């Protein structure tokens, strides 16, 4: 007699702003008498936070802390932080390319392949580990 | 050096009980717009 | 390339002449600052008086690719490349362009290996239903601006040689002249593929003396 397309995930890193409920539910949580009782100039709130640490940013550190391993967005962020991957937009070996390339070899890297390519080295060079003299002036 | 400290952080949703519905809704709209701009900036800044 | 052409003085051609003497004759080191200074005026002129409008225009509000949602981009592509009168895409390479964009949308907003919801681009012969399907599967794409990488991908595939040039201006940069001028002659015979079927937006070659 003679002669399905599959879709690969691409990392979509989010900022993770707090979810805001409808006024009805949020009104249900706190006493009804609280409305107009507080001087909101005297209430201090945290509107942003960040960190630089052994597990990267606050996003990647939290992934490691809460779940013990990196999602795709976490793996891509750790790879980019550690300089394993870099973004490219232009001609690569003649053909145009838009996406991640390995920082050293400049070969294209798909998001799905970041874990397989790099995760083991990311985990080996993150968190509590043997002191690396190159990071502390020998 | 005897430096002891404590902080208490409360869930942000308790704040909203202190304001009216109109103020809350206008805040929500403003935050949503700001978050979209922040995403745009974050990804541009990351890749470049 | 700078060769004179005799064209009917339509609003599109008048804009062409204005840009010829105001933007395209500028030296390289001045082109980008001028485009940046005149972005609003240029965008308004494109949307009002030219056959290749500003792409990032949502419901008449000028924008940028970075300030559009994925859904807004998909709908704009369908609005500018799909002819309602003939119920067809003006050409199949624009169909392929829109299908490529929807596949990228799925790739961006999917969490694991999955079957594409656009198995054959022939499903785009009813673009509304295909768009509804894609963005019902990935509702988060209706309220998130394009990832910067997807902006770059979109502009890359606006520059695909094996593809009919896109009927819009997607960005203001060093290649604005190419975006503005390339493939300007077919619109005279296919007004059904122009924004308002408006001849005044198109360029029609005609001799001055022979016109009499």
């Amino acid at each position: 007699n003679g002669n399905q397309v599959e879709i690969q995930p691409r990392a979509n890193i989010q900022l993770d702003f707090p979810e805001l409920k409808p006024y009805k539910q949020v009104k249900q949580i706190a006493p009804a008498e609280l409305e107009g009782l507080l001087d909101l100039e005297r209430v201090i709130v945290v509107t942003g936070f960040a960190e630089v640490g052994p597990w990267g940013s606050a996003r990647t550190r939290w992934e490691m802390e809460a779940f013990g391993e990196f999602s795709l967005e976490g793996c891509v962020e750790m790879a980019w932080i550690m300089g394993f991957i870099s973004y490219h937009n232009g001609n690569l070996k003649g053909r145009p390319y838009t996406g991640w390339v390995d920082s050293k070899t400049k070969e294209p890297v798909d998001d799905k392949d970041v874990k397989a390519k790099y995760e083991t080295s990311i985990l080996e060079h993150s968190g509590i580990r043997l002191i690396e003299p190159e990071l502390f002036n020998g | 050096g005897q430096k002891g400290g404590q902080a208490i952080v409360v869930h942000p949703d308790y704040l909203y009980g202190a304001i009216t519905e109109d103020r809350y809704n206008e805040y929500v709209a403003k935050v949503s717009a700001r978050e979209k701009s922040a995403y745009k900036f974050f990804h541009n800044g990351m890749i470049y | 390339m700078g060769e004179p052409i005799h064209k009917i003085a339509t609003r599109g051609v008048m804009l062409w002449k204005e840009f010829d003497e105001t933007i395209f004759n500028l030296p390289k080191n001045k082109l980008v600052p001028t485009l940046e200074a005149k972005r609003d005026y240029i965008i308004s002129r494109l949307n009002a008086d030219f056959q290749k409008p500003w792409f990032a225009t949502v419901n008449g509000q000028a924008r940028d690719l970075a300030t559009m949602t994925y859904e807004e981009v998909a709908k704009r592509l369908v609005e500018l490349m799909f002819i309602r009168s003939t119920n067809s895409w003006f050409d199949v390479t624009w169909r392929t362009f829109t299908g490529d964009f929807l596949r990228r949308v799925e790739e961006r907003f999917t969490k694991s290996k999955t079957l594409s919801l656009i198995q054959s681009y022939s499903l785009l012969d009813k673009p509304d239903e295909a768009i509804e399907k894609v963005f019902n599967a990935y509702p988060a794409a209706r309220e998130q601006f394009l990832n910067a990488q997807d902006i770059d991908h979109f502009l890359s595939m606006c520059q695909n040689p094996m593809q009919k040039p896109v009927p819009f201006v997607p960005v203001l940069d060093r290649r604005f002249e190419i975006f503005f001028k390339k493939d300007s002659l077919w619109q005279s015979e296919h007004l059904e593929a122009v924004v308002d079927q408006d001849v005044q937006r198109t360029c029609i070659l005609h001799g001055p003396v022979a016109a009499q």
